[PDB]
């Protein structure tokens, strides 16, 4: 696939899938528990590219199990909660060599993180 | 976990939509409701409210005024639930 | 022209007020209807609702129910039926 | 005043008034948080006549208890963000004796509302 | 500001849409283009590409193949240059 | 298979890159294209473009326009056909 995805989870929340485009950024719920998102940052580097800073409403959460996908503008994606969400104010995700997306929750804090490295 | 219908339903007033606007509810169950008076959502939500929001109990009677299986009883007191979490 | 109370109830929705908020009704048919069961007012409604929104019904099965007279009970009435009309 | 004014709002967001000549739609935010208004939509019913849909900026904030009046092109209003938008892309808000705003968020949704019947 | 034309055919990718879409392009010059042989819409911008995205020449190219005026041309030069900028 | 220099030019996107970034054109390649014309890299894949995106076309083209022989037209159509499959 040449692009090199490396998982690391501490909580209940991890990134299942990274668009190699930058259409969608898809996180999966693999505990068995609801986990609240609310206003949770999404920061998506692109190599040296500024950095895409993407908020949550301040009330969200993810049901146990379920897929929440976030879209791009350039996507063309309807957003339908809990499970659809579209970022217009974003074209795309963006492209790269070095992707990375990292999950922030409320607090600032790292709890999961997928990076896509192409040699 | 929901359908397009039942959001659109739940993300507006009910309004005068009919009875068939409910989640769940085709043309059979919606044309025997309206039969049996239910010719209107908002008629269907009043029955609920009468009900004082029993999930068995508006389930039990859906089925016995449509036929509904418990999916579509599940989808319409799942709508109307939400929809009085809502607006009510 | 219209009761301040029925102006009051008619300007919200009814949200999870008691009966006797509704117009007309004071502490004696409200606490008459409570224990009858409908002691909420979107209960009431529900079966307003369910009453199809007839007048006559409507009226005369809140006095069988309470004992409103023909004044109470078509104040209830027109207050129930305008916040339909505003908010249903 | 002959126009019964019907309200109903859910969020930090309320309709503060709604002008009969249709000059003028005013909100305040309600609450006590400044309130996030990005690409929020307000939509206006005069009656029967055709609905009248103004979109808020992708990004656009009411900070609390702050007065946000969108005046029509015919208000003859300077707008002056984030307090006064003049909508010039339409004359009127209209007028009717059921005049009804709903105003839609990011998602799409209404949580806020006012109408006013006239007899 | 922006036409409504313009604003559809930027909103998404030209992809295989006819010349007549292009915003500026009328059934005539539509017509006129396709029989000289700018057929599409994506020729017509490889075109403008070719005149290395100059507004001049490119119009001046227009109205030479189809008989645009100022406003037709500046029109259809804008339509390509807001088409380059959000995905060329 | 490819040379790095058609990884670089493929992995992004081309925006204003020189002619002579295109994978198998060299300096001397390059300079003859900017002398013919061709004085950047999209211009060679608008070229590319009005040619239907055909293999012996292309290569015949580089050939008589810059001496590019038939390794560096291979390359250069390969690159350019890659970067319209990614981008395009």
């Amino acid at each position: 696939s040449s692009f090199s995805q490396h998982a690391r989870t501490s909580g209940r929340v991890a990134v299942e899938e990274v668009d190699e485009e930058g259409k969608f950024v898809r996180l999966r719920n693999k505990s068995n528990e609801d986990q609240s998102m609310g206003n949770w940052q999404i920061k998506r580097q692109n190599g040296d590219d500024p950095l895409l800073t993407y908020r949550f409403p301040p009330k969200f959460t993810l049901k146990a199990g379920q897929v929440v996908t976030i879209w791009a503008a350039g996507a063309g994606a309807t957003h339908s909660p809990p499970t659809d969400l579209v970022w217009k104010a974003q074209n795309t995700w963006g492209c790269g060599n070095s992707l990375r997306t990292a999950l922030i929750n409320s607090t600032g804090e790292e709890v999961a993180m997928r990076k896509l490295v192409r040699s | 976990t929901t359908s397009q219908k039942h959001r659109d339903f739940v993300a507006e007033p009910m309004g005068e939509k009919p009875v068939g606007s409910l989640a769940g509810i085709g043309e059979v169950l919606g044309k025997k409701l309206e039969e049996r008076g239910f010719d209107k959502a908002y008629v269907v939500l009043g029955q609920f409210l009468v009900l004082k929001k029993d999930e068995d109990l508006f389930r039990e009677w859906l089925k016995d005024t449509c036929g509904a299986n418990a999916k579509q009883s599940r989808d319409c007191f799942g709508c109307l639930r939400e929809w009085c979490d809502a607006f009510l």
